[PDB]
Formats: structure tokens, sequence, C-alpha cells
């Protein structure tokens, strides 16, 4: 299991991605 | 090279129980700016193996908080 997924309630933190400029792949 | 993984396990385990929102904010913004993350419906998931060598030294540092005094 060369992977360790850790889920953190978005309520516990804040992700900066509101008015994103552009995805572009 | 079997040590690297360990650095992930310990961190992973600790992170799982870790609640210090002060850190979760720092780390998140760290691996977030990088792009090595995948946010789902309503949650923030990330893999410790997706950390960059130079980013790992910064990852382990955060948890290794302290107090200058």
């Amino acid at each position: 299991t060369n992977k360790l997924p850790v889920s953190i309630p978005l309520a516990s933190v804040v992700l900066p991605s509101r008015a994103e400029r552009a995805r572009s792949t | 090279d079997k040590a690297y993984l360990d650095e992930l396990v310990e961190l992973h385990r600790r992170l799982m129980t870790l609640r210090e929102r002060h850190i979760l904010q720092q780390i998140v913004n760290l691996i977030e700016e990088t792009g090595h993350f995948h946010i789902t419906n309503t949650t923030f998931d990330f893999d410790l193996c997706s950390l960059d060598k130079t980013t790992v030294r910064k990852l382990q540092s955060y948890l290794e908080t302290s107090g200058t005094s």
C-alpha cells in the first residue's frame, strides 16, 4: 500500500479556490 | 530506502489523529499550491507519498512545532 490517503473535513480547514482563474487541464 | 515510507506512515498515523487545525491549514495550503491533491464532493484527501522531497522536510517540520522563548 504505497499510498496513505488522509481525509480532512473542509469544515476543519479552508481550501483557496474560490474565483479560480482557469483550469486548463 | 525503506526509511522514506516510514516517514510517511508515522506522519500518516499522527495526521489521522491530529486535530490541530492550526497545522491542517498550513499543510493543506502547502500540498494544495503544489497540485498533488484531489478534492472530492466535500472533503480534502491527499497522499503522503505524493509529497516532494523538499516538501517532505517542510511537511514533517510543521508537525514538529515548538516554542521560541
